[PDB]
């Protein structure tokens, strides 16, 4: 049940 | 299911076709025929948001009006895909026109930066309201979802994919309605496209799997958004992007026990890994979504005309009020004596 709660940055070209 | 009521829906559908035809004509005129200001015409007020490559509240000196100014560091915009994506954003925002899209007012560039000056929407991001309240009621979430459905129907009819739906990018205006901002990933796409981009929690499986994909990724992301609005957290939820990706591709979603069955049915059809089955991607297109039982109370025309009472009106103390936005570090804005990346941004 743990995940990212703050603002989420988008990714432009690389997934990881 | 329908008794009469079907004739009214059918006529409504022909009227949508008529509207979208005129909308495409207006868009193309602006898309094929696009420095409306300079930096010293504005006073810096406050940073409203920050990303890798910032959005500032500014005041136009002459008129005194307030605007949101997105500033892009030209050298920082590479980063590769950044380059093309920044050109996509400006050209799209200057050509579109819809009630739930933020309006671009001016754009210009100098030796160091690109600038896009947009209407200031003082109600704040949906994101912060949602995190503060926890979750929205289903009627509340439905009201916002309907506006996104109509906005995507508009954008997709122009062959535009949006590709970054999330609460961070949805501003609440003075009437409580949505304004979509940040077109940095939006692209005009006739068929498929291949860039790996978006926000992890909202990526459709086909993006993650490095498959050529189409506008159906926006309908997947709508499923994620509706789920997050109604639950308070997104359906694929983990600390690290790699763990998020595994959950997305698995094809398994669990729902809170307070979700209505109508909501769960809609979400199972949006969060559908199989593209031959995903709502928004079938023979009936967007109408599978608009006619779904969860939207049975939605008056689509009334939403578009902004005739529906909003669930929540943000308080505004006055012009230039920033009380509905979080605070950010205030970094210096510096412009070089020497032009940077001039040829690489000639089209901007
Ligand atoms: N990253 C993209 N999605 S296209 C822009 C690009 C620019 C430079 C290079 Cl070397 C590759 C690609
Ligand atoms: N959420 C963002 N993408 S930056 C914050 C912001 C952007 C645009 C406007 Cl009109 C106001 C605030």
């Amino acid at each position: 049940a743990a995940g990212r709660t703050g603002r989420r940055q988008a990714i432009h070209d690389i997934l990881v | 299911h329908m008794g009469a009521a079907a004739a009214k829906k059918g006529s409504e559908q022909e009227s949508v076709k008529e509207f979208l035809a005129k909308a495409k004509e207006e868009f193309l005129k602006k898309w094929e025929s696009p420095n409306t200001a300079q930096l010293d015409h504005f006073d810096r007020i406050k940073t409203l948001g920050t990303g890798s490559f910032r959005v500032m509240l500014v005041k136009h000196k002459e008129t005194g009006n307030h605007y949101a100014m997105k500033i892009l560091d030209k050298q920082k915009v590479v980063k590769l895909k950044q380059i093309e994506h920044t050109l996509n954003e400006k050209r799209i925002l200057q050509a579109v026109n819809f009630p739930f899209l933020v309006k671009l007012e001016f754009s210009f560039k100098d030796n160091s930066n690109l600038y896009m000056v947009m209407e200031y929407v003082p109600g704040g991001e949906m994101f912060s309201h949602l995190r503060r309240i926890g979750r929205f009621s289903e009627p509340h979430a439905r009201f916002y979802a309907a506006q996104i459905v109509l906005t995507f129907e508009y954008l997709h009819s122009l062959d535009l994919i949006y590709r970054d739906l999330k609460p961070e990018n949805l501003l609440i205006d003075q009437q409580g309605y949505i304004q979509v901002t940040d077109f940095g990933f939006a692209k005009r796409v006739k068929g498929r496209t291949w860039t790996l981009c978006g926000t992890p929690e909202y990526l459709a499986p086909e993006i993650i799997l490095s498959k050529g994909y189409n506008k159906a990724v926006d309908w997947w992301a709508l499923g994620v958004l509706i789920y997050e609005m109604a639950a308070g957290y997104p359906p694929f939820f983990a600390d690290q992007p790699i763990q998020i990706y595994e959950k997305i591709v698995s094809g398994k979603v669990r729902f809170p026990s307070h979700f209505s069955s109508d909501l769960k049915d809609l979400l199972r059809n949006l969060l559908q890994v199989d593209l031959t089955k995903r709502f928004g991607n079938l023979k009936n297109g967007v109408n599978d979504i608009k006619n779904h039982k969860w939207f049975a109370t939605t008056d689509w025309i009334a939403i578009y005309q902004r005739k529906v009472e909003a669930p929540f009106i943000p308080k505004f103390k006055g012009p230039g009020d920033t009380s509905n936005f979080d605070d950010y570090e205030e970094e210096e804005i510096r412009v070089s004596i020497n032009e940077k990346c001039g040829k690489e941004f000639t089209e901007f």
